[PDB]
């Protein structure tokens, strides 16, 4: 467990107490381990990167980066928070708070963005020191890795336009992913940089093959066994896309670790691995929205 | 919850020596005269 | 300067009720914290008791 | 209870706020720690002697 505490600032209204009091079992990030901590390292303000807001891509990259927290019992003059990345597999039960999908009585839940969902919801905003803290989203492994390349994929017909991809059912429920009054023409500006790091990695690579390859196994047993488990695939790729596309090895090679570097970059990117368990006890093995779960710390 | 809620003060002394003459006790008065013979 | 930097503040609103002396009698009524470096070229020139 | 030093002439009159006026206490933390290896467990205790 090692319990962290992180300090109150000075004068809060009672609505910002009351505020205090809305986010007891929430999710927190946090740079640095240290036993006692402030507020300053929590709020959405203190993820700056380059002067400016940043975006989904740019919390998730600090998502990835630092460390989750999760506030067991809330205080007048500290936060105590029982942190998840601290002890061992399978000890020190702590406790969520459940949005919309149901968080079933496994499923690995993983923190990412608020706005693939409301984004005006979850930036509960401190009124007296003025600072927001933007809670994550706990969503298990399959949903999360399912929601997360839909809206790029929608980022892709809202990009350059001329079937409607935001149904997707759950076990039993029908989700509404669009939340349209508002947040869809937001989404498409604060998803903005992230679709085009998804672009650029498929545009480069594949015309990066395509003068791969044919530079390739005759520049022998990586040669006969490109195609061998490729047959019809990669020569039918080679006969649909090199035709209805346009077509120098020392720039070549250079692009190589270039895109691979990219690649590399994205992997840590995205996929938004488990970090913390549902695997719980004596429960109704579903949870749902605004209610607690006994959640268990390692996958 | 706490006390230290206390100053204290006065001012007397130089306050009669600067002054350098004093009469008390002004009743209903109109006029004043001091004449001078030199 | 000192002399006014021994006065540029004010009095607290403050009687400790145990004072530190001065072998005689006198009552202390300031602390003035300085380096190591500076206390050694201030005391020898600005004399001292 | 400031002082008022109350004026002649028809310059309106002088008004004396004895205010409350608070403050605020900090909190702090001073942490320190030390360690303890993995013998002296069983000795300050008693069990390998």
């Amino acid at each position: 467990c090692f319990e962290a505490d992180i300090a109150i600032p000075s004068g809060i209204s009672r609505p910002d107490a009351a505020a205090l009091q809305r986010c007891e079992g929430r999710v927190v990030f946090l740079p640095t381990i240290r036993r006692q901590l402030a507020l300053a390292d929590v709020a959405h303000e203190s993820f700056v990167s380059g002067g400016v807001s940043p975006d989904t891509l740019g919390l998730l990259l600090a998502y990835r980066r630092r460390f989750p927290a999760v506030i067991t019992r809330v205080l007048p003059t500290r936060i105590v928070a029982c942190p998840v990345d601290l002890g061992l597999t399978h000890a020190g039960t702590v406790n969520l708070r459940n949005t919309s999908p149901v968080d079933l009585c496994n499923g690995d839940p993983v923190s990412l963005v608020p706005p693939v969902f409301e984004g005006q919801a979850t930036d509960v905003r401190l009124e007296s020191l003025d600072l927001t803290l933007r809670f994550p989203v706990p969503l298990p492994t399959p949903l999360a890795r399912e929601i997360v390349a839909r809206l790029v994929a929608r980022g892709i017909r809202d990009l350059n336009p001329d079937p409607d991809l935001n149904v997707l059912y759950y076990n039993g429920a029908r989700l509404s992913l669009v939340a349209d009054v508002q947040q869809l023409a937001s989404v498409n500006t604060e998803l903005r940089s992230l679709v085009l790091n998804m672009v650029y990695s498929i545009t480069e690579g594949t015309t990066l093959i395509l003068t791969l390859i044919p530079r390739l196994l005759a520049l022998g047993y990586v040669n006969a066994l490109l195609q061998m488990q490729s047959v019809t695939r990669e020569a039918a790729q080679l006969i649909h896309p090199e035709a209805p596309m346009l077509m120098r090895r020392l720039p070549l090679y250079e692009a190589l670790v270039a895109w691979l570097a990219h690649a590399g970059q994205l992997g840590d990117i995205l996929a938004l691995a488990p970090a913390v368990r549902v695997c719980t006890f004596d429960g109704a093995a579903v949870v749902q929205s605004g209610d607690m779960a006994p959640v268990i710390r390692y996958p | 919850c706490n006390t230290l809620s206390l100053v204290r003060f006065l001012e007397l002394g130089l306050s009669v020596a600067c002054v350098c003459t004093k009469f008390p006790e002004l009743a209903y008065m109109n006029e004043g005269r001091v004449q001078f013979e030199v | 300067w000192l002399v006014d930097l021994t006065t540029a503040t004010q009095p607290s609103v403050a009687v400790p009720r145990l004072t530190h002396a001065d072998t005689r009698g006198r009552p202390v009524d300031g602390v003035l914290v300085t380096t190591a470096a500076i206390k050694q070229r201030l005391l020898q020139s600005f004399l001292k008791v | 209870h400031q002082p008022l030093i109350a004026r002649d002439g028809p310059h309106p009159v002088e008004q004396p706020v004895h205010n409350y006026m608070t403050k605020v206490i900090d909190r702090r933390a001073l942490n320190a720690a030390f360690s303890l290896a993995t013998e002296a467990i069983a000795l300050l205790t008693g069990e390998a002697l």
